[PDB]
């Protein structure tokens, strides 16, 4: 998250942290948001690579101890049947991980709430990235969980010549777009929690940034819209 | 397109 500020420890109890073995330890390589006790929901071309993959829920600190983890292998990873790795803007950049061990839920760790099928976002409607990714276009990684306020830029906006054109699909949603604030790698799949009826519900799944740059003027951070897959989610959890 |  560029331009992003520190979030409070039990803010977003949801956001996961979506790891890799390398070598002899971990790494963080995208988010991901709890749907159930043994379920978590991220973007497909976070699950593209032939890895061993773990969810850490519970998670503010990537590099310290925060006494309220819980690590759990990944058992079973559906990618949405129509993902394209070659197509990003085609869309359907969403998969379901089932988790080998169901979670505890707590303070820390808690199911995140999804709109109901079809919804849409008025324009600039107020939302929340969070995620652990960089801090600047070719940064690093935050240490700590970050979250940057970005506001929605509806369909017919983002799809404007001067946004992002054909590029994005009415099954995605657009969030941000100021050059100063925005999603960025390592924030790939994880949540956009937009405030709707006083309750925050995760409508994004962060798919993609401009490859000029994340924080890009008129160039808004585009998620998978998730409200377009409750069908196809509820359907995967009831096979599964 | 850059997925991140
Ligand atoms: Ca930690």
């Amino acid at each position: 998250v560029v331009g992003g500020t520190e979030a409070q420890r039990n803010s977003w109890p949801s956001q996961i942290s979506l790891q890799y073995r390398s070598g002899s330890s971990w790494a963080h390589t995208c988010g991901g948001t709890l749907i159930r006790q043994n379920w978590v929901m991220t973007a497909a071309h976070c699950v593209d690579r032939e890895l061993t993959f773990r969810v850490v829920v519970g998670e503010h600190n990537l590099n310290q101890n925060n006494g309220t983890e819980q690590y759990v292998g990944v058992q079973k990873i559906v990618v949405h049947p129509y993902w394209n790795t070659d197509d990003v803007a085609a869309g359907y950049d969403i998969a379901l991980l089932r988790l080998a061990q169901s979670v505890t839920l707590n303070s820390y760790v808690q199911l995140g709430v999804l709109p109901r099928a079809g919804t849409i976002l008025a324009n600039n409607s107020p939302c929340y990235i969070t995620g652990w990714g960089l801090t600047r276009t070719n940064g690093q990684l935050a240490q700590t969980l970050q979250q940057a306020y970005l506001p929605t830029v509806d369909y017919a906006i983002c799809s404007s010549s001067s946004y992002w054109g054909s590029t994005v699909k009415n099954s995605m949603v657009c969030a941000g777009g100021d050059g100063v604030r925005s999603g960025c790698q390592g924030d790939s799949g994880g949540p956009l929690h937009c405030l709707v009826n006083g309750q925050y519900a995760v409508h994004g799944v962060t798919s993609f940034v401009s490859r000029l740059g994340c924080n890009v003027t008129r160039k808004p951070t585009v998620f998978t819209r998730v409200s377009a897959y409750i069908s196809w989610i509820n359907n995967v959890i009831a096979s599964n | 397109v850059e997925p991140x």
